């Protein structure tokens, strides 16, 4: 019973019209309050890592070994849960890109001189670097960490750290499960899945960039981590026949190759070596015949 | 730096190219040497042995001659791709100038 | 068989003479002499070798047609090499059947010898004599083969155990390779057919139960034609058709009568092997290397089931050319080779087709990645096997050969031993019971080594035993000990295919053959010295993506491309032709610039309507739809694995595709932005807003473009086309005043109160 | 055979070993030559581009935005800004061939010497032609293209027939300006261009 339809409020020329009006003042309140939003849903996640602390700990260093491997993941709990809130994650944040990119363009037409000397400054430190990202990303520019995140998500060091590496793990691991779902098919009309599943891919990237620069870890690392984890978990399923949980088995494996091509910190070279493209091109074929 | 690239360009490269074409060359003549040894020899046991031996250096030497003119070539391809970086850089500030100067006049 | 296959006519080449007062008619005889005499003394030795051939094999088909030693023990892999021999015999009948340009050749040269009174030996006169009778007979290697059987007592038992080990062979699948696979099938072809005549009857031998025909018509039904060489294919029924006692004998065969299952199948099979695969990609178990070689084997056999589909249903093709009946669009003018190959595939057909040769060619290069994990594996695994059964399992039967009195048995056993045993301490143990003749209170480790037996080594390991299960010795070994030759004689059959892999995967990836057309075009008569493109089966394909723009297909379309390297290296290595390298390389020059024009033609058109789409009013679309005139959504489309590739590799050459698709898209927006200044300069003022939105367009444009290619800056591109880069003021800016002075000024009236 | 000495087949095979080391330092010799000589190549261009790009900016440094006048001259009477337009086509004709395959090239089997035929022919064509002609598929197609081109711009009729002043002196700089854009404007067997007039002519 909608009243509205979202792409008369959402498209390219409508994002550019709020941008208009909203202006870098405006657009930078809209973007802290979807962070806000996102906060409330990583605290949420956090707790459910918590409750799988030990089961997540052991599949982290159990990852050679396939037959614990589907052992321990029958004694997790909440999967779903974290499927879910990983897409509002994942959706929020692909509402701040459309925004971002609209102002971008705003900006570039109405203010040509300060961009300039914006892009020149971003494209050429670790707590000064944040400075020159937060003036850039006022001016839409995309960044590879995102302030706003990272401002929001900082809201024991070495407890954290632990929790935030256990969920790329809760995540890589559950992402076989979505295959079993109907509206998990991807559709070329979209580009992406009837269940915003594809949003994932900039959920795990910009989680990862923020929780690893919050405590100074390796990103490139953690998501090379994720990777390894979520293509083993993938291929498993490859080999299975039960149609209720390889329908839309396919589909879910083109989330790898959105996730690679999302990821700055990721190489197509690096996919290739633990999910051959061979399997992704079939995938395509299949969802695009 | 400039002169590390004219070291590879000129001295370093051609030579490791040179060292690799002589490589082809000699070990022909050993193949042909431990062959023709073998064949000609009544102490068949040392022959053998001489092989063997030859076969291991040769091993070892081909991959070395490799292993330093491929990070020679990769030191090569990091500099040009680090110059035109610095070009970049350079050639955007020039537009940004040129930018001005006819926002000036108008 | 290369010689002939490849000989194409000199004599067309050579002018003729068209009557004896002609001024140069020396001289053209001099030189066809030149150019001809090299070729026929190949032609000499083929004559020559066929003769001897024919000979050699006959002699030993007598030598295995003895009284006695009838009732003794062959070889299965000397059996097979015979049948590759009657096989041999018939790809050069027929090459030479076909040949007419051979024939014709050797007369120009005779009648040019001759006009000019060259000096020959009485040798060479009846030399000249023979070759003109062996290449005037149809039929002649057959016939003469024919001749030289007949005449030997029983020759039919030996080729009946031929062909019962190929029926034997193709039912249990003992075969790696397409070609292995279809070797089998034609020497049981040819094999009855040889069996069939004057002295010896293969329906009588039938009834005898000697021969099975209802397996071999099974066979034959189920796979109807398979290639014999190169473009030229051998219909397996023809065998039956026309063997002598076919007429009187009809009813006993149903094999002389005449997709889409096929591809789920593939699919599965692609998606369940290749998941298991990569998940495999201080020492490892038995049982880890076994595995790897489990995969091995598992992957060259799905290799080489895809590549004989694809050539089978080539194969078949090219044999039953369709007609305006069968296919409405296919004119009755259209010659034998376009019915043949370009309009006998349906669209459907053209893609599944393209789909399999990628899949082929893409696990082909997963199964070379992992060649060096696999050469270990198997040698280990080939090792293991070989020492644990010939140090360990061999030693009950060995006890119960020395137990009781069967010497014959003891010292082939015992020689299998002394061949290939690689005794841990270095000497075989001489303190073991079994090697006496009493039973164990006895354990032997046997050692680990990643390396397998010698080709020489394995030849007489598996003969010998083969010896054993073949009073035969057979009766006089036990249960269990039988069944366990068996076994290993069984599975040491892939062992040299999995020791040398790499050659073994390129058999079972080779797709070569769908380019070449020497025997289409010996058919053509001096008609065609060549066919154009449409007719050309990697061209076929690939077109067939570019003009349909099928999106599910464009990730698949380097892999069709990817043929005329199979073909160009074929050329090279097994043909050994220049002129066949010479036209495939022309023939990609030319499709090449088709593809780039063809492929940034689509990809710039296809992210135009993209942001043409974008920016569209969504209120407007909803209306449109409302109204029944739905303003309908792009298809969306696969480009950019397309627009990734900066090294594509072909035929030698590294070629960058993403800087010749920039080469055309740039053009492309700069004629789109030509387009939209000119469009604003032949109309009034009042069309400057509609320039403005046509502007704004080809800046999505550029932008989605940039994603991927690297173009000039869209300023600068607009700039150049306003022509204001070296001038002041550009074309937009001088047709506002342009229209100003002339249209705006004086037919314009000013309403105050609406502005 | 299988009658040879274990240990003659052993020197014999690492002796081979030895020669495939041999090639191999061939084959990476021809490898890292073919890389160095594009990367070459480029350096030329770099150091060719640096100075471009240096000694502009001392040309940009010293542009006086006081001083700079306007003229409409450059609009009549220069040329307009034309960025290259150069497209690579025709990529594997014989002469793009790397050594290493035009090596194996030359080691294949030539076509019989037919062209010493070629003076005594009455067509004046040339006689290996009749027995190989790689220009064939171009000549071919071609040929396709203009028959199908003519069948096409004779069908788009066959359906359409049975059917139915001195005032501003800026005024005097655009009007030549249109006159040098309109006379000035036009002033082959490439496939692009074939392609193109197959193309066109469904639209005109
Ligand atoms: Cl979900
Ligand atoms: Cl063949
Ligand atoms: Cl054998
Ligand atoms: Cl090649
Ligand atoms: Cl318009």
């Amino acid at each position: 019973e909608l009243t509205f339809n979202a792409e008369e409020y959402s498209d390219i020329s409508e994002m550019r019209s709020l941008s208009e009006l909203l202006g870098p003042y405006g657009m930078k309140f809209l973007s802290e309050s979807l962070m806000w939003h996102i906060s409330s849903q990583v605290a949420e996640l956090k707790k459910l890592v918590v409750e799988n602390v030990d089961v997540l700990t052991q599949m982290r260093t159990s990852f050679d070994k396939p037959d614990q491997m589907a052992a321990l993941f029958k004694r997790l709990s909440s999967v779903d849960s974290v499927l879910k809130r990983m897409t509002i994650i994942g959706v929020i944040l692909s509402f701040r890109s459309l925004a971002q990119e609209a102002l971008r363009d705003v900006l570039s037409y109405h203010i040509p001189f300060l961009v300039s000397s914006i892009e020149d400054f971003k494209d050429h430190d670790m707590k000064v670097a944040m400075n020159v990202y937060e003036l850039s990303s006022a001016a839409g520019l995309p960044c590879e960490i995102d302030p706003a995140l990272v401002v929001a998500l900082s809201s024991s060091p070495e407890e954290e750290y632990k929790i935030a590496c256990l969920l790329m793990v809760f995540v890589a691991v559950s992402l076989p499960t979505l295959a079993s779902n109907v509206m998990s098919q991807y559709s070329p009309a979209i580009e992406g899945h009837c269940n915003n599943i594809h949003c994932l891919a900039k959920a795990i990237n910009q989680i990862a960039a923020a929780l690893f620069t919050i405590h100074k870890g390796s990103i490139e690392d953690r998501l090379k981590e994720f990777l390894a984890l979520a293509s083993s978990s993938l291929l498993k399923i490859g080999q299975e026949t039960d149609k209720t949980t390889t329908r839309n088995r396919e589909s879910v494996y083109l989330l790898l190759d959105m996730i690679v091509q999302e990821s700055p910190f990721l190489t197509m070279d690096l996919l290739e070596s633990c999910f051959p493209y061979v399997l992704l091109r079939n995938a395509y074929h299949a969802v695009y015949k | 730096a400039m002169a590390e690239l004219q070291m590879l360009l000129e001295e370093e490269i051609p030579g490791g190219r040179r060292a690799l074409f002589d490589s082809y060359t000699n070990l022909e003549r050993v193949a042909d040497y431990c062959e023709n040894n073998y064949i000609q020899s009544a102490d068949k046991q040392r022959a053998l042995e001489e092989t063997k031996a030859y076969t291991t250096q040769s091993l070892a030497s081909v991959a070395y001659l490799i292993n330093t003119l491929a990070n020679n070539v990769l030191q090569m391809l990091d500099i040009q791709a680090s110059q035109l970086r610095r070009m970049e850089s350079s050639i955007n500030h020039i537009s940004q100038t040129v930018d001005i100067h006819k926002e000036k006049v108008a | 068989a290369v010689m002939l296959y490849t000989w194409r006519s000199c004599s067309r080449a050579i002018p003729q003479v068209k009557c004896n007062e002609q001024p140069n008619r020396v001289e053209i005889y001099e030189k066809t002499v030149e150019v001809l005499e090299p070729e026929v003394t190949k032609l000499m030795n083929f004559m020559y070798f066929q003769r001897n051939a024919i000979e050699r094999f006959c002699g030993e088909v007598r030598r295995l047609c003895h009284a006695e030693r009838r009732k003794d023990f062959v070889s299965e892999a000397y059996l097979i090499t015979l049948g590759k021999f009657i096989n041999m015999f018939a790809v050069l009948d027929e090459l030479k059947n076909m040949k007419c340009s051979v024939k014709n050749d050797h007369s120009a040269y005779k009648r040019a010898a001759q006009f000019l009174r060259k000096m020959a030996d009485p040798q060479s006169i009846q030399e000249s004599q023979n070759l003109s009778m062996f290449l005037a007979n149809h039929n002649k290697i057959t016939q003469s083969l024919q001749q030289q059987l007949e005449v030997i007592s029983g020759y039919e038992e030996l080729l009946a155990d031929i062909v019962n080990l190929c029926v034997d062979y193709y039912e249990n699948r003992m075969y790696l390779t397409p070609s292995e696979k279809h070797m089998l099938l034609k020497v049981m072809g040819f094999g009855l057919y040889l069996m069939d005549g004057s002295v010896s009857n293969i329906y009588k031998l039938d009834a005898k139960k000697r021969i099975n025909l209802s397996k071999i018509d099974k066979y034959f039904k189920q796979l109807q034609v398979v290639p014999l060489f190169g473009d030229m294919q051998i219909e397996l029924a023809r065998y039956i058709k026309t063997s002598a006692h076919y007429e009187e004998n009809k009813s006993r065969w149903t094999c002389t009568s005449s997709i889409c299952e096929q591809m789920i199948q593939i699919r599965e099979d692609h998606m369940r092997f290749i998941s298991e695969l990569a998940r495999y990609s201080a020492q490892k178990t038995d049982a880890e290397y076994r595995k790897l070689f489990d995969l091995a084997l598992q992957g060259l056999q799905l290799l080489s089931q895809w590549s004989a589909h694809v050539m089978e249903v080539y194969s078949w093709k090219l044999v039953h050319p369709t007609d305006k009946y069968s296919n409405k669009d296919c004119p009755d003018s259209a010659e034998e080779y376009e019915r043949a190959t370009r309009y006998n595939y349906t669209s459907e057909e053209k893609f599944a087709l393209v789909e399999v040769i990628a899949m082929i060619k893409g696990l082909q290069v997963l199964m070379g990645r992992m060649e060096s994990v696999f050469n270990h594996a198997i040698r280990h695994t080939v090792y293991a096997a070989l020492q644990d059964f010939s140090q360990v399992t061999l030693r009950e039967p060995l006890r119960q050969a020395i137990k009781k009195k069967k010497n014959v048995i003891q010292s082939v056993l015992q020689a299998i031993r002394k061949t290939v045993c690689d005794w841990e301490t270095g000497h075989e143990p001489f303190n073991d019971p079994a090697l006496r003749g009493e039973k164990d209170p006895f354990d032997i480790k046997v050692p680990r080594r990643a390396v397998g037996p010698s080709s020489t080594q394995l030849y007489m390991v598996r003969t010998m035993l083969e010896s054993l299960i073949a009073k035969t010795l057979r009766s006089s070994l036990e249960g269990p000990t039988i069944l366990d030759i068996e076994k290993f004689h069984r599975e040491s059959f892939f062992y040299t295919h999995l020791i040398n892999f790499s050659e073994t995967l390129q058999q079972c990836c080779d797709l070569s053959q769908l380019w070449f057309r020497e025997f289409f075009l010996e058919l053509t008569m001096g008609r065609r010295i060549q066919f154009p493109i449409e007719m050309s089966m990697p061209w076929i394909l690939t077109d067939h993506i570019l003009e349909t723009k099928e999106a599910s297909m464009m990730e698949y379309v380097l892999y069709s491309l990817d043929l005329y390297n199979d073909s160009a290296h074929y050329a090279l290595t097994r043909f050994n032709k220049q002129f066949l390298y010479d036209e495939i390389e022309a023939e990609v020059n030319l499709c090449f610039d088709q593809f780039v024009y063809k492929l940034a033609d689509q990809i710039f058109a296809y992210y135009k309507v993209m942001a043409g789409s974008l920016l569209l009013d969504k209120r407007l679309r909803s209306e449109c739809k409302n109204q029944g005139a739905t303003i309908h959504l792009p298809p969306s489309n696969r480009y950019e694995t397309l627009l990734k590739q900066r090294h594509v590799q072909l035929l030698g050459r590294s070629i960058d595709l993403n800087r010749l698709i920039t080469q055309r898209v740039s053009a492309a927006m700069y004629k789109s932005l030509e387009l939209a200044i000119g469009r604003f300069e032949s109309e009034d003022l009042t069309s400057i807003v509609e320039l403005d939105g046509l502007l704004e367009i080809n800046r999505m444009t550029h932008k989605l473009l940039s994603r991927y290619l690297t173009l000039d800056g869209f300023d600068a591109m607009f700039r150049e086309a306003n022509h204001n880069v070296s001038a002041p003021y550009g074309r937009i800016t001088l047709h506002v005043f342009w229209e100003l002075n002339y249209d705006f000024l004086p037919n314009y009236c000013y309403n105050g109160s609406t502005n | 055979g299988i009658k040879n000495e274990l240990e003659c087949v052993t020197n014999i095979s690492l002796a081979n070993i030895i020669r495939q080391l041999s090639s191999l330092s061939k084959y990476a010799e021809d490898i890292f030559g073919e890389l160095f000589n594009e990367a070459h190549s480029f350096s030329f261009r770099v150091n060719s581009l640096q100075e471009r790009v240096d000694r502009l900016s001392v040309s940009v440094t010293q542009l006086d935005p006081k001083e700079e006048e306007l003229s409409l001259q450059d609009i009549t009477m220069r040329k307009a800004f034309r960025s290259s337009t150069i497209q690579d086509q025709q990529l594997f004709d014989r002469k793009t061939l790397p050594i290493p395959l035009q090596e194996t090239y030359d080691v294949c089997e030539q076509p019989p010497p037919l062209n010493i035929l070629t003076p005594y022919r009455d067509d004046g064509k040339e006689g290996l032609k009749f027995y190989t002609n790689p220009s064939y598929f171009f000549d071919l197609w071609k040929e396709k293209m203009l028959q199908d081109t003519e069948d096409k711009r004779k069908e788009k009729r066959k359906q359409k027939q049975k059917n139915l002043d001195a005032r501003s002196v800026l005024l005097e700089a655009i009007r030549k300006g249109i006159q040098l854009r309109k006379v000035e404007e036009q002033r082959e067997n490439d496939v692009a261009t074939i392609l193109s007039r197959r193309i066109a002519v469904e639209y005109s």
